[PDB]
DNA sequence: ATGAACTTCAAAAAAAAAAA
């Protein structure tokens, strides 16, 4: 616990991937995999790119569909990009619920199709859920730092004189790639 | 200073702009809101002046298409025949209406002898608290009545209580200093609401 | 030209039609969006006061000017000649192409959005027509339809308030014979103005406040909340005028009013 | 929800009907075919075919009851019922009908709201 | 405010770079673009069209503004140097020669008294020596694609020289300027004041500029021309005395807008949304943003867009505005357009209809139910149509629905009707028929419209009282308990009384509630049925008879009725609550 | 061109059918929602009456601006191959066409057209104007589902075993439909509704239910048509003066009617003979 | 064509049986629910004389419009592969279509049929209407649950070896349904419906019952056939003002009824001669 | 000369859910 993901075993046992392995090591991973770019940033999002998987009624699903001690397609995307709303910055906050909240249901708009402003709105009781998961058992409170001061560094050592909004969706998508990948 | 309160079910103070479609410029136009204080009272002395119009009602839009006629009477043809001179004007009206309309007024160049202010200001006093009228006040449109009352203060509460809406440019009161006896060549004087704060004051030119 | 201000209080019904159809809304019933009151524009009202006095006088001094093709087929010299053979000219006023005030002949009669009393509940009747107009797109094979739409108000019964103003008949000579004809048109013009549209209408109520002054010795709403109508104690919806209690209230209007219940 | 004084003979047989079954339930709780199962379909449709059996069938599930007041108390409402019953009808009417199946389950209610039998009873 | 809140963006958009027309021109949608040498000499005749699936008209050149022709004698007013291909060609499509002709006799004319004040231009000298021709432009009518800009009626050709490959004859930086100066000049000299819009002096506009996406034609937004529309005898724009420089900027505003991504019709309606000025975008947020933060007029009109497709979308937030949108909501009226919305309001202000369409919509969803939570009207008016929303009848229906929708109006009687006919043709009450009655009733309540009941809720009432939604009640827990009694069902008393238990409850529950008994002897656990005979003791107590026949209000509760007490059978624990709590 | 002014009081009923059934509620019998009472639209009348005319007159000055095949154009550009082809000039060419049809279309005399939409031949206002007709009592449409034992396409369900497209057939048990009808004499001065058009609507009133008959609708019958003619072309009275005069109130404890035995129509001959007539022609 | 037009009253009972059950209503019989009264849908009836039709006509100009594996856009169709294939011109291709499926399908010609679906065959009204049958008393439904020793598909199939499905046959212990009917000379012009294809529907009336014969209908029969048959094409009289002269009633003292013996019928043919002929072809 | 009648103008416009 928590069980990030159930592999039925291919010896007929069950492996369980701790959500906290599983968080930090797509963090790590998503560290190295962007460079000068968003390299303690899209961790930020790695970290909480699965927040929701600590859901307990997501805790009761992949359980239910992998088969892991003994289907209701629990939403967990929302629950870390909600929290990254909240925690961060209104703007590194959404910049990372893009990534976060997309990382399964894929990029999301704001507004128009899997729109944002919606599941993020949507997921405050969801998020409730997983970050009391989150709480309740272990991962100690300063495992998700989330600190803007420290992922301001990142996102202005990148953006050299403010963030082009025209082009700031680049990073949507590849720090999203350092995310899904 | 008279307090008078129009109020009206509908009302529509047409913009200038949405004219053959009316609609309502969003609050009482000071040149409506004096018309009206002319309706009650006037006289080629008087010369009403709206000090400040207060919303009363908050701003709520009804649209109203009428099957209006499209051309003006006249003595050259002798009939319209609506369904020759059909038009069919929108009205994005204002349902729901109330100003209470802070207006005084001034003496002409022609007040004649009786050029006392207090006697059209008393005789429009009883003529707004009896009720009467030389002309059914009309809110914007005579379509549209204005159920008055000459309020002393305030009886009645003003919606746009905090700093609200700036309705721009509005008519201010059509400029009939060009025009010989009966307003012939006139001019729009158009005002910054100035905005609406909760009641909008108005600018004597 | 009369020498009384005339605050009337019309209440006309619609029984099974539409009143006052919305060109917004194809046909149906004027209705308050808020409210679903329904509306019956005072112009429909000026029309069928319009459409009456054209039906009925038929002479010179009594023309409408704003005549139906489908219902009958110096300066200050001819504006009152306009206000002379020109029967609306006189009562609902003028925008003479040429006048005084850029045109205006205001008229004595101003009149109200006939708000209706209770929410009317249009019913949106989609009706079928056994026959194209056109050469249709689907005026095809099988049959020649072109199924409808035609809308009734149940019951309304529509409140108008009008405002006879004695000071705008002396420049119309708006005289006590044509306002006379004004009520007379009122109470029997949805006699006369019948239609397919339009149902069943009837003036359920003309209640008039004569003032012993020019200027009016009311506030026009404190004479027209004289005129309470209420749905009826037991009905749950309207569907005839004998579900109002059209209660006047003569009571206090005694002093110089008269409350001329000239159609009720 | 239970018009004890309706009089509209479906209602009041189907009161009657509903406290036939409830004796019987409470005669021997453990049973496969309650008069419902097995007699519902004409005592709510043809009241003379079942009501008549019903009730040679009755005395018996009184005398099962083994709170034998219990019994009593039952009784009692079903003659409260029978007041209200002048005949049972050939066949119920559609109003019956319907009203038949009311009255089975607005006094199979009253009898299994807690005290309302045993209290509407010491009130006579 | 409906007009300088559109020259209070062509103000932001002409400034935010987002490319509206400068001062002087117009994004005409020019279709078949003409293509001249130096010296005349017709190459080609390109089309710059092939967008959406009519072929709208033409690459938007932004070109010198359309003059307005309208008139008996419109051939004199000939646009600056795209005109028409009977401006251009003095082709005549339908309106024969002499009324080309003479717009090609006024269409060079135009384009000499340029040439005069703008020689050494090569672009129009070109153009020019191409109009004093007679022969190239015969030529024209001889070129691959002529065939398809005769199609067109109104073609627009315009004159693009080679030797500048995107640039039109009117793009050259002389004609750009002459524009520049043709509308700072002839248009500055008009009457002096004084600006309905601004309040500036501005020279004022008669003859307001076609604005170009309402009508079937562009009509010019605001244009009082009828005997009597004129005010004060002021006569055709200066009853509204707007200026030529703001005349022009609302005029292109509608313009764009209602060729740009924020028209979108809310029903029927074709709608123009922009952002408002924004706030200073507050210091932290702005750190991050370069620039910093820009107003781009059209930035988050999503949100607004998004909110009325989320009535379609079934995507509904109940949003938090104080991002207020302007939303003018003009419609045609034959050739002016009416302003039938005009909100400066929040998009949380413009959702309260959809709110409260929603809100009133709401009906209950058990645990992992298939149904969404704000159910999208097309899948929504999909449960009344016959199997497939496409004939749900378009006039008192979808187009109905939606504006009793979009607007918190009553829904249709219509719904009921159809609503109810399909449920009982589809012999079920699917979420959407539920939920729509719902709505339909909830609405009808709030109307005065259906008296005496009362508005319904998300749950089931365990209560209400209502002959109609009771008996709804009665049918969704026997058809629970048949459905309980035998699971795998080919006739459940739905497929097979539900047509009458809804309208003629006497015909049917009479003998429902026969089948009844038997359907609680079957249920394998006799605790259940118990439970399930305990709640319809308690459905059927606030029962006193079955109505002869279900009055169209209630027929809508008893399919209401029957959704959220079938949805109470199928909650989690709520039937043996309900009866563990008695 | 009549001389009087009709105010008639048409009850019909309808015993076993859609009397007008609703397009927008499949075929439900118009139900004004709020009273259960039934609707029967000014059109259904007025095209019962058409029917009729169709049926029983047949010739040139009764026409009935048409059935199935009827492009109306087709007769309104009909009419401008007339006396007035060229000769009146558009502006009066449209009253002339339209006098044409007063004169042709027995349809266009009684009731009015809307003909303004070929070569616009006239808009006419229809001296004789129905109201939709409200059943006195809710009427307790019992919307039945019949069944058909023949699939009518290749349906997604036209499958092996049997092929039926069930349907349904709302009928009303009984509800007896009060029409008001207006029959001006100024709109039968514009249209030459003449007393022969006059009778020839009334006898269209008494007998076009027992003519114009349907699965859908069944048994409808005309209950009685109690016309009120004034003195003046004007209106003696108002109109709901007399339309109140006649009425019609369900038997004194009949919870539901079943027929016109279940309804009392009492008339008030009293007080009207101030100049009036009312002239019973159905009851 | 028939030249007078027809009312006929058409009594006819149910002894112990389902004369048309309500598929609203699980198949119990149809009902007025208000008055009780049973009801026996017009298309029941022109159903069973469909099925009298294609029982004894046996051929061509008497088709059926027909059984189940009856795609009806199959026979509308066959419609459009005729004399009538390209050489009538769409808009009247679907008049001629109606004129053939009038000619061969007695359905059609006798009763209507909405046909306008498939190639597209027209809409034809059909002359002969019966109404919905209001049994004269309230019929006593009487839902006789009855068992079967077999059950249908192995998952209803007994966890034991006892299979068994009750199931219920609803019976109207007796009803007097009573139907008007209308044959209305003006669409008998529309479909040819001919004086033979009358006394066909008279024969099929009459004998209707002898053979639709069901488990369901158990014993219904043609309690009398009463044809009011005018003297004009129009109505010598109102179609109720006629079929209150079949005055059906529970005789004097039998609480509710239980056979023909227990209705009288009595028929009032004393001033009807007036033009008009009443023929008793049934009863 | 003023105001209806008429003649030009311009050439539409189109959507709509999942679910991580
Ligand atoms: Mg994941």
């Amino acid at each position: 616990d928590y069980i990030a993901h159930a592999r039925q075993d291919s010896s007929n046992a069950w492996h369980s991937h701790p959500l906290q392995k599983h968080l930090q090591k797509v963090a790590q991973l998503a560290k190295r995999f962007a460079g000068r770019y968003g390299s303690l940033f899209a961790e930020y999002a790695g970290l909480l790119h699965d927040l929701g998987k600590f859901q307990e009624s997501f805790q009761k699903y992949i359980r239910n569909a992998s088969g892991f001690e003994k289907l209701r397609k629990i939403p967990h995307s929302t629950a870390g990009a909600k929290y990254a709303v909240e925690r961060l910055n209104p703007f590194f906050g959404h910049l990372l619920a893009y990534l976060i909240a997309g990382h399964h249901a894929g990029l999301a708009d704001w507004y128009d199709k899997g729109s944002l402003k919606r599941r993020l709105q949507q997921a405050d009781d969801e998020l409730a859920a997983s970050l009391s998961g989150f709480v309740e058992s272990s991962l100690p409170e300063d495992f998700f730092p989330l600190s803007d001061d420290d992922l301001m560094r990142d996102f202005f050592a990148f953006w050299e004189d403010g963030a082009k909004l025209e082009e700031l969706h680049i990073w949507m998508r590849f720090l999203f790639s350092c995310l899904v990948d | 200073r008279f307090i008078l309160e129009i109020s009206g079910d509908l009302a529509c103070f047409t913009r200038s702009e949405l004219k053959v479609e009316r609609v309502s410029y969003p609050v009482i136009t000071p040149s409506a809101a004096r018309n009206i204080l002319m309706a009650i009272l006037w006289k080629p002395a008087i010369r009403w002046k709206v000090l400040k119009i207060e919303i009363l009602k908050p701003i709520q839009w009804t649209n109203i298409r009428r099957n209006e006629v499209g051309t003006k009477m006249s003595e050259r043809s002798g009939s319209l025949y609506i369904e020759d001179n059909r038009q069919q004007r929108a009205s994005m009206l204002l349902k729901d209406v109330a100003y209470r309309i802070h207006a005084d007024f001034d003496m002409t160049s022609e007040a004649g002898e009786s050029d006392n202010y207090v006697k059209f200001a008393e005789m429009f006093k009883r003529r707004a608290k009896k009720g009467q009228y030389f002309h059914q006040p009309y809110l914007g449109c005579r379509e549209f009545p204005c159920d008055f009352r000459l309020l002393e203060k305030a009886e009645d509460g003003l919606p746009l209580e905090d700093i609200t809406q700036d309705f721009g440019f509005m008519l201010y009161d059509m400029d009939f200093s060009k025009s010989d006896p009966r307003d012939s060549n006139n001019a729009e004087p158009m005002f910054y609401q100035c905005k609406a704060v909760n009641g909008v004051i108005t600018v004597p030119p | 030209t009369i020498e009384k201000r005339y605050d009337f209080v019309f209440l006309f019904d619609v029984q099974d039609g539409n009143p006052n159809g919305d060109p917004d809304a194809g046909n149906l019933p004027r209705i308050d969006p808020q409210t679903g009151e329904g509306l019956v524009t005072d112009v429909c009202l000026k029309r069928k006061v319009r459409n009456f006095i054209q039906m009925t006088q038929n002479d010179e001094h009594h023309d409408i000017f704003i005549r139906e093709k489908g219902i009958l087929n110096k300066t200050e010299a001819a504006r009152q000649y306009m206000c002379s053979r020109y029967y609306d000219i006189r009562t609902f006023g003028a925008v003479m192409t040429t006048g005084k005030n850029a045109g205006q002949v205001r008229g004595p009669v101003q009149l109200t959005f006939s708000r209706s009393i209770d929410p009317i509940m249009t019913l949106e009747h989609s009706i079928t027509r056994m026959a194209v107009t056109n050469e249709k797109d689907a005026s095809e094979t099988g049959d020649n339809r072109t199924m409808g739409r035609k809308f009734t108000v149940p019951y309304g019964l529509y409140r108008c308030h009008g405002f006879i103003s004695t000071h705008f008949a002396k420049q119309t000579g708006f005289s006590e014979n044509d306002l006379e004809l004004f009520w007379q048109a009122l109470v029997n013009m949805f006699d006369h103005d019948h239609s397919a549209a339009r149902g069943q209408m009837n003036a359920r109520g003309l209640y008039v406040f004569e003032h012993s002054n020019n200027l009016g010795d009311a506030p026009a709403d404190s004479l027209f909340k004289r005129i309470q109508v209420v749905k009826k104690d037991g009905v749950e919806v309207v569907r005839s005028f004998d579900d109002y209690l059209v209660s006047v209230d003569d009571k206090n209007l005694e002093e110089t009013k008269l409350l001329r219940k000239l159609g009720g | 929800g239970l018009d004890r004084n309706r009089q509209d003979i479906g209602y009041v047989l189907g009161r009657l009907f509903a406290v036939l079954e409830k004796i019987q339930a409470e005669a021997n709780p453990g049973l496969n075919a309650t008069i419902a199962d097995r007699y519902f379909g004409s005592a709510s449709s043809t009241p003379i075919a079942v009501f008549g059996t019903l009730m040679r069938l009755l005395p018996h599930h009184l005398n099962k009851l083994e709170f034998e007041g219990r019994a009593v108390q039952l009784q009692w409402e079903i003659r409260q019922i029978l007041e209200h019953c002048q005949r049972f009808p050939n066949h119920l009417n559609l109003e019956q009908q319907g009203l038949f199946a009311i009255g089975y389950y607005h006094e199979t209610q009253f009898l299994f709201t807690k005290d309302a039998l045993k209290n509407l009873f010491n009130e006579a | 405010m409906i007009l300088h809140a559109l020259t209070q963006y062509y103000q932001r958009k002409a400034e935010s770079d987002g490319g509206i027309a400068q001062e002087g021109f117009e994004n005409k949608e020019i279709p078949f673009i003409i293509v001249i040498d130096k010296q005349g000499n017709f190459i080609q005749l390109e089309d710059t069209r092939e967008l959406k699936v009519k072929k709208k008209v033409g690459r938007t050149f932004l070109v010198p503004k359309g003059l307005g022709r309208s008139g008996s004698k419109s051939y004199e007013v000939s646009n600056l140097l795209w005109d028409h291909y009977g401006y251009v060609l003095a082709y005549a499509g339908e309106k024969g020669q002499e009324q080309a002709d003479k717009q090609h006799a006024s269409f060079t004319a135009k384009v000499n008294e340029l040439k005069q004040a703008l020689p050494d231009d090569a672009g129009v000298t070109a153009v020019a020596a191409f109009l004093s021709s007679a022969e190239e432009k015969s030529k024209v009518m001889q070129a691959a694609n002529w065939a398809e800009c005769a199609k067109v009626k109104g073609c627009n050709l315009s004159f693009r020289l080679v030797d500048e490959a995107v640039d039109l004859v009117c793009q050259s930086k002389a004609v750009r300027e002459y524009v520049s100066q043709a509308n700072q000049t002839q248009s500055d000299n008009a009457q002096k004041g004084i600006c309905l819009v601004t309040g500036k002096a501005a020279p004022i506009a008669r003859l307001h500029n076609a604005v170009k996406g309402v009508n079937a034609k562009p009509a010019p937004f605001a244009s009082v021309n009828l005997s009597a529309f004129e005010s004060y005898g002021k006569e055709q724009g200066f009853a509204f005395p707007i200026g030529e420089q703001a005349m022009f900027e609302y005029t292109t505003a509608l313009n764009t807008l209602l060729a740009g991504e924020n028209r979108f019709r809310i029903g029927d309606v074709t709608t123009v949304c922009w952002g408002a000025k924004r706030t200073p975008l507050e210091e932290s947020l702005a750190s991050m943003i370069n620039g910093g933060g820009k107003d781009n007029p059209d930035a988050h009109i999503d949100a607004v867009k998004a909110l009325y497709k989320s009535l379609y979308n079934g995507q509904y937030c109940k949003p938090d505005g104080e991002d207020k949108f302007y939303l003018l909501g003009l419609s045609p009226n034959s050739a002016r357009i009416v302003v039938r919305f005009w909100h400066e309001t929040t998009v949380a202000a413009l959702s309260e209809s959809i709110a409260a369409w929603y809100d009133d919509l709401q009906m209950v969803r058990g645990e992992n139910s298939p149904y969404p939570e704000y159910m999208p009207l097309p899948r929504l008016l999909g449960n009344l149509v016959l199997d497939g929303k496409m004939e749900n009848l378009p006039s008192d229906l979808i187009a109905q629905i939606t504006d009793a929708a979009l607007n918190n109006r009553v829904l249709p009687v219509s719904l009921l009707q159809a609503a109810l006919r399909r449920n009982k043709a589809e012999q079920k009450i699917t979420y959407g028929r539920a939920s729509l009655l719902k709505a339909y009733i909830n609405r009808a309540i709030r109307a005065g419209r259906l008296k005496n009941m009362k508005e319904l809720t998300m749950g089931l009432d365990r209560n209400r009282q209502d002959i109609g939604y009771v008996l709804g009640r009665l049918f969704a827990v026997l058809e629970k308990i048949q459905a309980e009694a035998n699971p795998g069902l080919n006739a459940t008393i739905a497929d097979r009384y539900f047509g009458s238990a809804s309208s003629t409850p006497i015909a049917v529950f009479g003998t429902l509630m026969r089948l009844l008994p038997h359907h609680l002897n079957k249920l394998e656990f006799e605790g259940r049925a118990v439970q399930l005979q305990w709640e319809i003791r308690q459905i059927l107590e606030h029962c006193q008879r079955f109505p002869n026949h279900l009055n169209l209000e209630q027929q809508g509760l008893f399919a209401i009725g029957y959704y959220h007490e079938t949805q109470f059978l199928f909650t989690k624990d709520a039937l043996k609550n309900l009866f563990n709590e008695a």
